[PDB]
């Protein structure tokens, strides 16, 4: 279940983290995550274990021991933990909390204490790490985006449109683009000045996509750096060309009649390695596998009783 | 039906709205502004356009919107932009002109008429005439009037009218006589042709019927020389009286202009000019004054002003200040005054006494402005302080009476005191220091006190602010002799009446350590006891039973002092309050809470020292022996057990066992189980078992709690109803009912365990806001008020609350409708939990969804809909709604300034007969509700979905928002009176306990709160640096009150979905 080539994980308000087999929609194992909804799921680069950011904790179940319970809990923080991110070399973990702090966790050591804390006024909605492992982008509810240099500690901040909360931000593998998405439903794209190794790493504004009318809930670049995806409270995941910044494919779950009142938000998404498919987390209790080109619903992952807010997806050799 | 016709319109509006409900169409939107206009509901309809705007920019041209929004000044410059970019466009010019005839711009309306006379359009030729005749009329040019009148048909009421004017100029009176009656019957038939769905043309028909009857007095003025005073008086009276917007009054004056040139009217035109600048038509008011002066728009701008007509020059001066030119305005004031005092001192040859007097009174007004403006231009500092005091005192000299002049001077002295205090706390943040300061403070304190006094006597019936102000200096200045003297002087001079306004503020300082201060308080209080006791007994009785010695001591002295004088009234009131307190928390009820608390401390806290403090006084309380049958029948069933349960407790006190102590709890848990069973059976209390003394009471001289006011014959407790309903609640309050000596009944709520004192101060504040609202004309025009109720505290625990008739809680009305219509009461709640079992821990993002999802699967009607099913007609329905919307908006703004939190559906209620809204429970005041730990409020006032819904559709745009500015406008103006009151209980010695709960000195805390308030009253509430005007701030607030993000966070009990 971490031994299968594909890792696919789903979590939400139903107190379970369920694991799925990508190509069939059979649920493999399910784990007990009680006393909280799951805010975020991320599988460690190590493929050993998966993190579950929740309310005032990050419980980390195991993908190797194929059965037990949390290997690691992280407590002693109040209000939600909203984002989790990992550093390639095993031992770092970065979190953003409603408690207004980005935190760095030493995974190879004891302590519910964290090796570092970065404080901001305003809850931190997302935390994301520049491919170079030297910088952490941190977006908060004020609308400010913080670039935190992990060496210099030199915080540098940037507000786009905002008086509006930025919801999630991401950065393409090739470190050329950084994207932020906000509550207005906007998507900002910056070009990356690769300062790197003896750093500057600047950000140059490029486009502002009117991605959605309603809340934009997350953004993510395809491995390719070809595509940018946007999940939203308008029950939609829109996929944008990086060359054009035009719309390529739209996946949606909007009824079929205006008098249905919806049933479901589009919470998260994750591309496949080859950037061919996309997985989709929704409040209708289902995860979905789409073909990014046709926008075909290629599979439905049904199991959870209550809503789904989380995906984790893994393709590594 | 005449009253039967509006009923039809009301009922159509109900369906017409219910149609709009299903789908907003420009079709409905049309037959909606119209039907609200027939119903002569103007502003509500204005909101219908506000929505029409923000959704359909589709009767197009942003000048057709500025024109329909009566914003002529905007539509004019919009039409110039629309014409100079476009071409000729026949209609664009028609509107361009209509703006001019409303703005009273005859200069341009006449030019634009002649200068453009190809006018190949024939309708364009017809309308053209009506306008360019009135334009001509205002411009003198009568030849032009006749030319343009000879184009208006004699069929039109307008055509028949202007003939009556051209005749009256050329002196053809029987021509004019007939023309008037023909224009009447051509307008009489015209008010039936558009049988309702017309403009303010039935409202402006009153402008035409006014002008026609005035145009007949203008006839009377021409031949009969003996109405030259008669006609001028009614003209003058029906002016200060009448309230017709600027524009109509131009026309009304133009009729009177045929007969009296402005120079003989002077007062008439100044009064008109006065209103042009108040409504905000400065460039118009200027032209009025330029005419009256008979000198330039002072184009010779570097020159001195003409002192030819002192009264007009002063108007100009303040128009200049309200205009842009305000350093220039200030400058002309210094010189105008210097010119005036010479025109007095030298020019007054004795037989000139009236001119001397009115001249000295104009000067006082000048000095008040000089002081006013100086403070505005420079603020308050060491250079300005003496200068304005100088200006104000000068005014004080020249008017001697006049509230405002003595007021200004007091407040300046008092602000001079504050300036140095707050400068010296600045010093001490970083011995001869205190000395010069003592000299400083004392120098300004004594005049302040003096000024506030002479100002209070000149307000009489309207001086809450100034009176409280006296107290701040009184209390605040631990009395250095000089200050005390001024006080005792004033107390002698001022009426005793005054102090009633302020009784609780005085009583809060009975136990004043400062010895000179207390002395006077006691003496004053006793004298207030002498004339109007009653106004004193209840509050003094509270005090005389107080844990703090000095309080209850000094309180008794004043009561003793009242026995020489009203003894049995002191005795009656003494007992009635004692008994009521017994009845409020019964012997077992106190035990039940005392046992819960005792087990929490022992079994869940290992605290026997707290536990013993909980039990011992309950034992001592009964040690006195039963005094009512209820206290005996209790003593049987429980007493022996308890007296012996204490036996074991005190065997432990000495033995330090734990087997001794467990024997006690063995007994305690016996009686607890016994009482608990009987508790939900307490659904009534009978006076003959519970307090026999109260049943006994017949025809007392004691007044029915909180009914006493001078002016009004005293109502006495003639009898008390023998049964009290017990509302089965957490605090099981009683529903005591009394009989009045007038005959009528009085119902109260006898509360057990809430310090009722805060609520009382709030009612006090409300009292004020209510005066302020009855005094602002607009507010009085619309009936804006807060429904208030009686609050008579009886101790720190208990009190009495006036029952409001015809009321049910919001919650009550819904719970009914919901069960009647077979809807699960708590459905939104159950929907939310089914979706998110962990709701309270979700992220904001996550919460908003669940909340939205609940709302989208439930009715927003309920309230709106049950209020329709309640109504016996449709006009009754409609009015209850107009009441509702207004009353709610009033308390929305006031509640914001008070920082009134915790507005859940059982804390506000609706009068089912008026439809007006009413607030209860004023615990969480100031930001407190939002500052808390668990579940903080993000809301400023409840403006929840069903409340929005119950308003007219086009709600917040219509009546609500308008009423919001009006109310908030009043509050900003009167910011000081409001701040006196609030300040008066933030720093209240016995009420400071409400902000130390930020835990679950205060000097610095109390300061914040009061700043918080000032911010809110000076548009500094939002961003620190912007000073937001009312409509922005209001907009901002409605925004905050409606944000799903703000509502989804509210504790679920508050029902953000109701
Ligand atoms: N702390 C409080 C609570 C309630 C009241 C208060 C005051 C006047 C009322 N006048 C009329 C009505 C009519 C229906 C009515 O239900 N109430 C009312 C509302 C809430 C709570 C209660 C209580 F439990 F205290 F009885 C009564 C009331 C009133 C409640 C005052 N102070």
């Amino acid at each position: 279940v971490g031994s299968d080539p594909v890792i696919l994980a789903t979590a939400g308000y139903d107190h379970t983290v369920r694991f799925w087999q990508a190509h069939s929609g059979i649920c493999t194992r399910t784990v007990q995550h009680q006393d909280s909804q799951v805010n975020a799921l991320e599988v460690t680069p190590d493929r050993s274990m998966i993190a579950a950011a929740g309310y005032q904790h990050i419980r980390m179940y195991d993908l190797n021991s194929n059965n037990p319970n949390p290997i690691i809990s992280y407590d002693g923080v109040n209000k939600n933990i909203a984002s989790v991110g990992f550093h390639e070399d095993g031992r770092w973990m970065y979190t953003g909390g409603e408690d207004c702090t980005a935190r760095i966790w030493d995974l190879r050591s004891r302590n519910l204490q964290c090796q570092r804390i970065f404080q901001v006024n305003a809850p931190i909605n997302c935390v994301c790490l520049h491919p170079n492992q030297a910088e952490l982008i941190v977006g908060d509810q004020s609308g400010a985006i913080h670039i935190w240099d992990l060496k210099t500690d030199h915080n540098e901040q940037l507000i786009p449109e905002p008086e509006v909360s930025i919801t999630s931000a991401h950065i393409d593998p090739d470190a050329s683009y950084m994207a932020a998405v906000n509550s207005t439903g906007n998507c900002y794209v910056w070009n990356l000045t690769g300062g790197i190794g003896d750093e500057v790493t600047q950000l140059i504004p490029k486009t502002k996509i009117p991605a959605h009318t309603r809340y934009a809930l997350q953004c993510r670049f395809s491995p390719d750096s070809t595509l940018l995806a946007t999940c939203s409270a308008d029950q939609t995941c829109k996929i944008w060309r990086t060359s054009n910044f035009s719309l390529m494919t739209e996946l949606s779950i909007k009824s079929g009649n205006p008098g249905e009142s919806s049933r479901g938000w589009m919470w998260g998404c994750a591309f496949s390695g080859d950037s061919q498919y996309i997985v989709t987390a929704s409040s209708d209790n289902l995860a979905r596998l789409w073909c990014v080109e046709t926008g075909e619903i290629k599979r439905e992952y049904g199991g959870h009783q209550k809503a789904v807010v989380c995906l984790a997806f893994n393709d590594s050799v | 039906e005449r009253a039967a016709k509006c009923r039809a319109y009301a009922k159509a509006l109900h369906y017409k709205e219910l149609e709009f409900q299903k789908g907003p169409t420009p079709a409905i939107l049309e037959s909606l502004i119209s039907i609200n206009n027939k119903l002569q509901q103007p502003e509500a309809a204005a909101g219908v356009l506000e929505y029409a705007m923000k959704h359909f920019g589709e009767l197009e041209i942003q000048a057709t919107w500025y024109e329909k929004l009566h914003e002529w000044e905007d539509a004019l410059v919009a039409y110039d932009k629309k014409m100079d970019t476009n071409k000729d466009d026949p209609e664009l010019m028609l509107g361009r002109m209509r703006c001019l005839e409303a703005l009273g711009e005859w200069g341009q309306l006449h030019q634009q008429c002649c200068e453009k006379w190809t006018l190949v359009n024939d309708e364009t030729q017809a309308k053209m005439a009506r306008m360019a005749a009135a334009a001509a009329w205002g411009l003198g040019q009568w030849d032009s009037m006749e030319e343009y009148t000879c184009m208006i048909p004699r069929d039109t009421h307008d055509g028949a009218f202007y003939r009556a004017v051209l005749a009256l100029h050329q002196d053809l009176f029987s021509l004019a006589q007939q023309c008037i009656d023909k224009a009447r019957d051509l307008l009489d038939a015209e008010l039936t042709a558009m049988a309702g769905e017309s403009y303010s043309r039935a409202y402006g028909a009153m402008v035409s019927c006014h002008m026609l009857s005035e145009l007949e007095e203008v006839i009377q003025y021409k031949l009969v020389p003996e109405r030259r005073e008669i006609i001028r008086q009614i003209w003058w009276e029906r002016l200060q009286g009448c309230q017709r917007i600027v524009e109509d009054w131009q026309k009304i004056l133009m009729v009177r202009s045929l007969v009296v040139s402005p120079h003989e009217d002077m007062r008439t035109w100044l009064k008109y000019a006065s209103l042009c600048g108040k409504s905000g038509r400065l460039a118009l008011a200027h032209k009025t004054l330029v005419l009256l002066l008979g000198v330039d728009p002072s184009r010779q701008l570097d020159h001195p002003l003409p002192t030819v007509h002192p009264q007009v020059t002063y108007a100009y001066m303040k128009n200049m200040w309200k205009s842009a030119r305000k350093i220039d305005a200030f400058q002309h004031m210094q010189h105008f005054v210097q010119t005036m005092q010479q025109q007095a001192q030298h020019a007054i040859a004795t037989e000139d006494q009236q001119h001397k007097q009115e001249l000295h009174k104009l000067m006082a007004r000048c000095f008040l402005k000089l002081g006013e403006w100086q403070l505005n231009l420079q603020g308050i500092n060491e250079s300005t302080i003496p200068k304005v005091l100088q200006y104000y005192s000068a005014a004080t000299e020249h008017d001697r009476s006049w509230y405002k002049a003595w007021h200004a001077w007091a407040v300046m002295n008092f602000e001079a005191v504050l300036h140095y205090k707050h400068q010296n706390q600045a010093r001490d943040e970083k011995k001869k220091v205190t000395e010069d300061l003592s000299k400083t403070l004392l120098m300004y304190t004594v005049p302040a006190v003096q000024g506030f006094f002479r100002s209070i006597s000149l307000s009489r019936g309207n001086n809450l602010q100034d009176t409280l102000r006296v107290l701040t200096l009184w209390f605040d200045y631990g009395h250095w002799p000089d200050v005390n003297e001024a006080l005792v002087e004033g107390v002698k001079a001022i009426q005793i009446d005054t102090w009633l306004q302020v009784i609780p503020q005085l009583i809060a300082r009975i136990d004043t350590p400062r010895p000179l201060v207390g002395r006077l308080i006691h003496q004053l209080l006793t004298d207030i006891g002498r004339y109007h006791p009653q106004a004193l007994i209840y509050p003094l009785t509270v005090a005389s039973k107080s844990t703090t010695t000095a309080r209850h001591n000094a309180a008794n002295k004043i009561l003793k002092n009242m026995c020489e004088h009203s003894n049995t009234l002191v005795q009656q009131a003494m007992m009635v309050s004692e008994e009521l307190i017994r009845v409020a928390i019964l012997w077992h009820e106190m035990w039940h809470e005392g046992l819960e608390e005792a087990s929490r401390l022992y079994f869940g806290e290992r605290n026997v020292k707290g536990m013993f403090e909980v039990l011992e006084p309950l034992h001592a309380m009964m040690e006195r022996g039963p005094q009512t049958l209820k206290e005996t029948s209790f003593n049987q069933a429980y007493g022996r057990d308890l007296m012996e349960a204490q036996e074991w407790c005190r065997k432990y006190m000495k033995s330090g066992n734990v087997k001794d102590l467990t024997q006690a709890w063995d007994l305690y848990y016996h009686v607890f189980r016994r009482i608990s069973k009987q508790l939900p059976q307490l659904t009534s209390l009978e006076l003959q078992y519970v307090s026999p003394k109260l049943l006994m009471c017949r025809d007392l001289e004691l007044a029915v709690p909180g009914t006493y006011d001078p002016n009004q014959p005293i109502i006495r407790i003639q009898s008390i109803a023998p049964s009290l309903q017990v509302i089965t609640s957490k605090q099981r309050p009683r529903k005591l009912t009394l009989m009045g000596s007038n005959g009528h009944e009085f119902v109260f709520l006898l509360k057990g365990h809430e310090d009722l004192r805060q609520d009382e101060r709030v009612m006090q504040l409300f009292g004020l806001v209510n005066t302020l609202l009855a005094n602002d004309p607009t507010s009085l025009r619309k009936n804006l008020s807060i429904q208030r109720y009686a609050v008579i505290p009886l101790s720190t625990n208990s009190g009495l609350i006036g029952w409001v008739p015809h009321c049910d809680t919001l919650h009550a009305l819904i719970r009914d409708y919901r069960e009647k219509k077979k809807i699960l009461l708590n459905i939104e709640h159950r929907i939310m939990l089914r979706m998110a079992p962990d709701y309270d821990h979700l992220t904001l993002m996550q919460k908003v969804e669940v909340f939205e999802h609940a709302v989208n699967n439930t009715a927003g009607d309920d309230l709106a809909k049950l209020l329709w099913l309640k109504s016996p007609s449709s006009e009754v329905w409609f009015d209850r709604r107009t009441n509702y919307t207004r009353s709610l908006a009033v308390m929305s703004m006031v509640g914001y300034i008070l920082g009134l939190g915790d507005r859940h559906p059982s804390n506000l209620m609706l009068d089912r007969l008026s439809g007006k809204i009413l607030h209860i429970d004023f615990g969480d005041c100031f930001e407190v509700a939002m500052t808390r730990e668990k579940f903080p409020e993000k809301i400023p006032f409840r403006l929840t979905r069903m409340l929005t819904n119950a308003m007219e559709v086009t709600g917040l745009d219509g009546n609500y928002r308008i009423t919001c500015h009006t109310v908030m406008e009043v509050l900003r103006e009167h910011k000081d009176s409001v701040m006196a009151v609030l300040e008066a209980f933030v720093y209240d010695p016995l009420l400071n306990w409400r902000l130390m709960d930020t835990n679950t000195a205060l000097n610095k805390k109390a300061i914040q709160i009061i700043n918080r308030v000032r911010d809110k009253l000076t548009g500094r509430d939002f961003s620190h640096d912007d000073t937001l005007d009312v409509p922005t701030q209001v907009e901002l607030l409605i925004k905050q009150a409606t944000s799903h993000e703000n509502l989804c966070q509210c504790y679920i009990g508050w029902c953000p979905f109701w």
